[PDB]
RNA sequence: AUAGGUUUGGUCCUAGCCUUUCUAUUAGCUCUUAGUAAGAUUACACAUGCAAGCAUCCCCGUUCCAGUGAGUUCACCCUCUAAA
C-alpha cells in the first residue's frame, strides 16, 4: 500500500485479550495499522507482572540502530521505553511526573498533617 | 490494453486548476476582525492570536 | 507401484541425498553424448542419474539436454563472465567428475555454513511470532503471566470490573 | 476516520482551543531540558549514521 | 540500466524471417510436483540477430541488454556456440559428423 | 600445580571408566523406527567398530569444575530524582545471537537510585524466557527436594540424576554444585561405582575426591579391579597434587 | 484387517502395518497371506547361503552395529557389489508415505481400542 | 484403599488381571467402523456412574496420585513413551486429562522410572573477561553521587526569564515551589 | 482407507451408490456459574447517534483507521529511481 510518505516509525502493537493488556513494540511504518505489515520484529513487551514481577523487555540493537539509521522515526512510548532502559537519556516527561508526584506527595503529607 | 485515460484527466485537469486559478492569500487567508475566522473555511484560530 | 525402471531415480530422498552445489557464478549447463557408444558408460549413467539431482540443487541455473552431436562426449558449461568449463567424463566415473565439479565449481562448506548461520540468524527464536514463522504468538501461552484467561479466569485485579 | 466528504458529527465545533496556564520558573527549566535532551539525541542519531555510513563502507 | 531478468541464455533458434532479428526458445526442465518427474518444457523468446548469421534450429548464445529496446525483445545473437552439421569438437579442434570425424584428429 | 587437564592424568581417569559400546550407546524408552539391515564384508565391520569406538570417546568430555560464580556488582547509572517512587523493578536487555550469554546486558531499572546488571539467577531466568534452551525448567523442579532427592538415591540410577542436575541449572551455579556434591557424597557412602560408568564421572567424583583426599573408595575399587601400576600411578598423582 | 488382525493375534505377531490393496476376497486373501507366510528369507538361511554378516545400524540404539545372523561354515571374505542405484521396484504408497504427499479425509486416523 | 499404594500388589487385582492390561477389557460401541474420535467427557454423571463405567471408575478403592507408580506405569504403555489417543484409551476424558497429569507430576517428583537425558552447557566458553561479568569503572558523576547531567534536577533560572514568561503567561500563571521535596511516608 | 452394506438359485472377477472421521452453520428441543475469540449475508436504499482538531494565525490526520470478496494473474524476486 502506498502511503503518504509513509516512513518508517517504531510503534507499539496490542497482542493480549480482554481485561489481559498486552503489547509489543515492532518496527513498522507510521500510517501502517497497528497489529499490520512490520519489517522487523523487536523484543515483546511485558505490562503486566506476575511471581515478583516480571517485566521482561528486550531490544536488537543491531538491527534497531540500522533500521533507526536508514531514515526511521520514533514514536512517544518508544523514546519513553528508551529512557526506561537506558539506551537514550532519561525522557523529560517522565522527570515532570516524577516531579509532580513528589509535590503531590509532599501535599499529602501537608494534608496529613492537618488532620490532626 | 485499457489505460485509465479519465483518472489521467481529471489529474491533469484538477491539477492545473489548483496551479492556475489559486485563491489569493486574500481570499483565503484574510481574518475577520469580529470573530477572528479566516473565509473559505469558516474556521476559528488559536487563542494566543487574539490581541496581535 | 510405480510404472517406471529405476523408480530410485525420483523419490526427493534420493534427490536430497545429494551434496553438490554450483557456485553463483554458471549460468547454462550443456551436456550431450552418444547412447548407442556403450564406450560412454560414464556420461550415460551421470546424464541419467544425476541430472534430476543437479536440477533439484538449483532450478535457476539453465541446462540443456542433447544426444547425438560429436563422437567424444563432453560436458560444456558456461560461466558469469563468458569463459567455458570443458570437463570430460569419457572412459571415466560419475563419481569421479562429481567430486572434480563439487571441488571447482561446487560451494565450499565455508559457503554453506554462512548461509546456514544467516538463515538461522534471520529464524529469530526470541521473537513471539504467528507460529508459522516464530513460536509463542503470545505472552499468554509461555510462563510470565496468568496462562490464557480461557485456559483458567483472571485474578480480582481483572480490568473493567472495578 | 473521517474522510472529509462525511456527514461529519456537529459536535466538536463548539469548543475554544484553550492553552492552560503555565508557570515560569517551571517553563524554562523544562524547556532547557527539552534543548538539551534533543541536542543528545541529535548527537546519538549522527554518532548511528557514522556507523551506518562505515559498515556501508566496509 | 539492468531491467532485464534473464541474463545469459542458450536456447535454440527458430524464427529467423524478421529484420535484425531471430525467435529463439529454452527447451528446460521444470520438476512436477506429483509426478516428480522432469519433462520437455520449453518458450518462445525474441532475440536480436542483427547479422542473421544463424539458420532455423541450431544452438546459440544471447546476450541480455541491459534495458529492452522495443516490447518483447530483451537478448542478443553474440555468437555460433555449436553450428550444427559445421559444428567443431571441443577437444581436438577440428569438425565432426553423427559421432564420427569429418577430419581425423592428431593434428 | 594442580594441572586438571594433564595428559595423564586424562589417561588415568580415561582408564577408570572404560569405553564400554554397549553401556555407553544403550536404547532408550523413546520413538520406535524399523532398522536397517546390510551384509559387508568384516574389513568394513572392523570400521564401523572403530567409528563407534571414536564416537564413545568424544561421548565423555565435560564437565570441569568451574566452582561457584560471583554475583555481578556493577551499575550502569542512576537517578535522584526517582529513589522509591517506581517499585516492581523493570528489567531490560538486548539481544545479539553473534554473541554468546556470558556477555550480555540485562539491566533493570531499580526503584532505587542505582541500575545493577542483575544477578546469575534472573540472568538465566531471562535468558531461558528468551532464549529457550532444551531442558532448564523455568521453574525448579521438585525432584529436587528431600524426601523426592532420597528417593531418586534409592532408585540406584544416579546416572539420569546427574543427567537432570546439569540439564536443569547452568554449571556453574551454587545449587547445581551443592546437589552435585551431595550426590557425589551419598555415591561415596556404601562403596559403588560401576552404575557411574557410562556418563559424566572422571570430572564431578574422581577429581573431587582427588582434591579432598577421599581417595579410599578408589583405592578400594582399584584394588577389587586387578591393576597395580594404576594405583601406583593414582600415588603418584595424589602426591603430586598434594 | 481384522481379519489379518486376528490371524496374526492368533499367529503371535503383535503390530505390523499391511496395505489391504486390491479387492477383498476373505478366502483369496487368507491364502495368498498364507502363501506369503510360508515364503520368507529368514536371516540364519540367507546368512549361511550368502556368507555375509547382518551388519545394521539401528537408530533406537546407537551406532554400535549388533550382527543378527552369522554364518554356519563359511564367510565370503568380498563385499556385496555395492552397486548404487539399484533395481528394486518399490511401491508409489511408499513414496507417498515417505513425502507425507498422501491426503484424504480417512488417511491415517484414530482407530480403535483393544 | 484410600490412596492406594498397598492393594495394587493384593489378590482381587492379581486375579482381575495379573499381567493383562486394563484399558483393553473396555470395548467401544459405536456406529460402523471406527468409533467418534472422543469418548466419554465424564466418567460419572455428577451424581452416579452413568453409561459403561470406565476402566477406573468401577470402584471407590481405585484412587490416583503421585504414589500410584504401578497403576500409572500399568495404565499407559511403561516401555514406550507415546501416549496413545482418546480412542484407544476409550475412558472417561476427564480421568484421561487426570491421569496425564498425575503421570507428569510422577515424572517431575521422580517417583516414575524413565530415561533422562542431559544436554550441553549454556555457552562454550567458561571465562569472565568480559566487562558485563568482569568489572565496569564507574563515572565522575557517579562518584560524586548525582547523575549524568545536572540540569535534570531543579535548577532556579534567573529571575529575567521568569519574567520575560510572565509577560508571555500575563493572566495565565500558577503558584510554584522551590524544589521538588524528597517526602514521601 | 485396516473397514463395512450392495447386482444372484449360488461362487469368482470388474465396478456403481451409501455408511464409518473432521470443519461452516442452524429446522427441533433442551441451556448451574464464570472466563475467552468472533458475531454481516445484501457492491439494495438508509432514520439518526457518534466517530479527529492540536496549534502564535502554517504544514499537518482528512490521501489513514475501520469493511466489503461484486470485478479480479495489480501480490513474491531483481534493477532503475524523488518525497524520510
Ligand atoms: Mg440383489
Ligand atoms: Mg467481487
Ligand atoms: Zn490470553
Ligand atoms: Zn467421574
Amino acid at each position: 500500500k502506498a502511503y503518504r510518505g509513509g516512513h518508517l516509525t517504531i510503534r507499539l502493537a496490542l497482542g493480549g485479550c480482554t481485561n489481559r493488556p498486552f503489547y509489543r513494540i515492532v518496527a513498522a511504518h507510521n500510517k501502517c495499522p497497528r497489529d499490520g505489515r512490520f519489517v522487523e520484529q523487536l523484543g515483546s513487551y511485558d505490562p503486566l507482572p506476575n511471581s515478583h514481577g516480571e517485566k521482561l523487555v528486550a531490544l536488537n540493537l543491531d538491527r534497531i540502530r540500522h533500521w533507526i539509521g536508514c531514515g526511521a522515526h520514533l514514536s512517544k512510548p518508544m523514546e519513553k521505553l528508551l529512557g526506561l532502559a537506558g539506551f537514550f537519556p532519561l525522557h523529560p516527561m517522565m522527570i515532570t511526573n516524577a516531579e509532580r508526584l513528589r509535590r503531590k506527595r509532599a501535599r499529602e503529607v501537608l494534608l496529613a498533617s492537618q488532620k490532626t | 490494453v485499457r489505460p485509465r485515460l479519465i483518472a489521467e484527466l481529471a489529474r491533469r485537469v484538477r491539477a492545473l486548476r489548483e496551479q492556475l486559478n489559486r485563491p489569493r492569500d486574500s481570499q483565503l487567508y484574510a481574518v475577520d476582525y469580529e470573530t477572528l475566522t479566516r473565509p473559505f473555511s469558516g474556521r476559528r484560530l488559536p487563542v494566543r492570536a487574539w490581541a496581535d | 507401484p510405480m510404472k517406471g525402471r529405476f523408480p530410485i531415480r525420483r523419490t526427493l530422498q534420493y534427490l536430497s541425498q545429494g551434496n553438490v552445489v554450483f557456485k553463483d557464478s554458471v549460468k547454462v549447463m550443456t551436456v550431450n553424448y552418444n547412447t548407442h557408444g556403450e564406450l560412454g558408460e560414464g556420461a550415460r549413467k551421470f546424464v541419467f542419474f544425476n541430472i534430476p539431482q543437479i536440477q533439484y540443487k538449483n532450478p535457476w541455473v539453465q541446462i540443456m539436454m542433447f544426444k547425438n552431436m560429436t563422437p567424444s562426449p563432453f560436458l560444456r558449461f558456461y560461466l558469469d563472465s563468458g569463459e567455458q568449463v570443458l570437463v570430460d567424463v569419457e572412459t571415466k566415473s560419475n563419481k569421479e567428475i562429481m567430486e572434480h565439479i563439487r571441488k571447482i565449481l561446487g560451494k565450499n562448506e565455508e559457503t554453506l555454513r554462512e548461509e546456514e548461520e544467516e538463515k538461522k540468524q534471520l529464524s529469530h527464536p526470541a521473537n513471539f511470532g504467528p507460529r508459522k514463522y516464530c513460536l509463542r504468538e503470545c505472552i499468554c501461552e509461555v510462563e510470565g503471566q496468568v496462562p490464557c484467561p480461557s485456559l483458567v479466569p483472571l485474578p480480582k485485579e481483572m480490568r473493567g470490573k472495578y | 476516520r473521517k474522510t472529509r466528504h462525511d456527514p461529519l458529527a456537529k459536535s466538536k465545533i463548539e469548543r475554544v482551543n484553550m492553552p492552560p496556564a503555565v508557570d515560569p520558573a517551571e517553563f524554562f527549566v523544562l524547556m532547557e531540558r527539552y534543548q538539551h535532551y534533543r541536542q543528545t539525541v541529535r548527537a546519538l542519531r549522527m554518532e548511528f549514521v557514522s556507523e551506518v555510513q562505515r559498515k556501508v563502507h566496509e | 540500466r539492468s531491467s532485464v531478468h534473464a541474463r545469459w541464455i542458450v536456447g535454440k533458434v527458430i524464427g529467423t524471417k524478421m529484420q535484425k532479428t531471430a525467435k529463439v526458445r529454452v527447451t528446460r526442465l521444470v520438476l512436477d510436483p506429483y509426478l516428480l518427474k522432469y519433462f520437455n518444457k520449453r518458450k518462445t523468446y525474441f532475440a536480436h540477430d542483427a547479422l542473421q548469421q544463424c539458420t532455423v534450429g541450431d544452438i546459440v548464445l544471447l546476450r541480455a541488454l541491459p534495458v529492452p529496446r522495443a516490447k518483447h525483445v530483451k537478448h542478443e545473437l553474440a555468437e555460433i556456440v555449436f553450428k550444427v552439421g559445421k559444428v567443431i569438437d571441443p577437444v581436438t579442434g577440428k569438425p565432426c559428423a553423427g559421432t564420427t570425424y569429418l577430419e581425423s584428429p592428431l593434428s | 600445580k594442580p594441572t586438571f587437564m594433564d595428559e595423564e592424568v586424562q589417561s588415568i581417569l580415561t582408564k577408570m571408566t572404560g569405553l564400554n559400546l554397549q553401556k555407553t550407546f544403550k536404547p532408550a524408552i523413546q520413538e520406535l523406527k524399523p532398522p536397517t539391515y546390510k551384509l559387508m564384508t568384516q574389513a568394513q565391520l572392523e570400521e564401523a567398530t572403530r567409528q563407534a569406538v571414536e564416537a564413545a570417546k568424544v561421548r565423555l568430555k565435560m564437565p570441569p569444575v568451574l566452582e561457584e560464580r560471583v554475583p555481578i556488582n556493577d551499575v550502569l547509572a542512576e537517578d535522584k530524582i526517582l529513589e522509591g517512587t517506581e517499585t516492581t523493578k523493570y528489567v531490560f536487555t538486548d539481544i545479539s545471537y553473534s554473541i554468546p550469554h556470558r556477555e550480555r546486558f540485562i539491566v533493570v531499572r531499580e526503584p532505587s537510585g542505582t541500575l545493577r546488571k542483575a544477578s546469575w539467577e534472573e540472568r538465566d531466568r531471562m535468558i531461558q524466557v528468551y532464549f529457550p534452551k532444551e531442558g532448564r525448567k523455568i521453574l525448579t523442579p521438585i525432584i529436587f527436594k528431600e524426601e523426592n532427592l532420597r528417593t531418586m538415591y534409592s532408585q540406584d540410577r544416579h546416572v539420569d540424576v546427574l543427567n537432570l542436575c546439569f540439564a536443569q541449572f547452568e554449571p556453574d551455579s551454587t545449587e547445581y554444585i551443592k546437589v552435585h556434591h551431595k550426590t557425589y557424597e551419598d555415591i561415596d557412602k556404601r562403596g559403588k561405582y560401576d552404575l557411574l560408568r557410562s556418563t559424566r564421572y572422571f570430572g564431578g567424583m574422581v577429581w573431587y575426591f582427588v582434591n579432598n583426599k577421599k581417595i579410599d573408595g578408589l583405592l578400594i575399587d582399584q584394588i577389587q579391579r586387578d591393576l597395580i601400576d594404576d594405583a601406583t600411578n593414582l600415588v603418584q598423582l595424589y602426591h603430586v597434587l598434594h | 484387517h481384522r481379519a489379518i488382525i486376528t490371524i496374526c493375534r492368533l499367529i503371535g505377531i503383535k503390530d505390523m502395518y499391511a496395505k489391504v490393496s486390491g479387492s477383498i476376497n476373505m478366502l483369496s486373501l487368507t491364502q495368498g497371506l498364507f502363501r506369503g507366510l510360508s515364503r520368507q528369507e529368514t536371516h540364519q538361511q540367507l546368512a549361511d547361503k550368502k556368507g555375509l554378516h547382518v551388519v545394521e545400524i539401528r537408530e533406537e540404539c546407537g551406532p554400535l552395529p549388533i550382527v543378527v545372523a552369522s554364518p554356519r561354515g563359511p564367510l565370503r571374505k568380498d563385499p556385496e557389489p555395492e552397486d548404487e542405484v539399484p533395481d528394486v521396484k518399490l511401491d508409489w504408497e511408499d513414496v507417498k508415505t515417505a513425502q507425507g504427499m498422501k491426503r484424504s479425509v480417512w488417511s491415517n486416523l484414530k482407530r480403535a481400542a483393544t | 484403599k484410600d490412596e492406594p499404594w498397598k492393594y495394587l500388589e493384593s489378590e482381587e487385582y492379581q486375579e482381575r488381571y495379573g499381567s493383562r492390561p486394563v484399558w483393553a477389557d473396555y470395548r467401544r460401541n459405536h456406529k460402523g467402523g471406527v468409533p467418534p474420535q472422543r469418548t466419554r467427557k465424564t466418567c460419572i454423571r455428577r451424581n452416579k456412574v452413568v453409561g459403561n463405567p470406565c476402566p477406573i471408575c468401577r470402584d471407590h478403592k481405585l484412587h490416583v496420585d503421585f504414589r500410584n507408580v504401578k497403576l500409572l506405569e500399568q495404565f499407559v504403555c511403561a516401555h514406550t513413551g507415546i501416549i496413545f489417543y482418546a480412542p484407544y484409551t476409550g475412558v472417561c476424558v476427564k480421568q484421561h486429562k487426570r491421569l496425564t497429569q498425575a503421570i507428569q507430576k510422577a515424572r517431575d517428583h521422580g517417583l516414575l522410572i524413565y530415561h533422562i537425558p542431559q544436554v550441553e552447557p549454556r555457552d562454550l566458553d567458561f571465562s569472565t573477561s568480559h566487562g558485563a561479568v568482569s568489572a565496569t569503572p564507574p563515572a565522575p558523576t557517579l562518584v560524586s553521587g548525582d547523575p549524568w547531567y545536572p540540569w535534570y534536577n531543579w535548577k532556579q533560572p534567573p529571575e529575567r526569564e521568569l519574567s520575560r514568561l510572565r509577560r508571555l503567561y500575563q493572566g495565565h500563571l500558577q503558584e510554584e515551589s522551590g524544589p521538588p521535596p524528597e517526602s514521601m511516608p
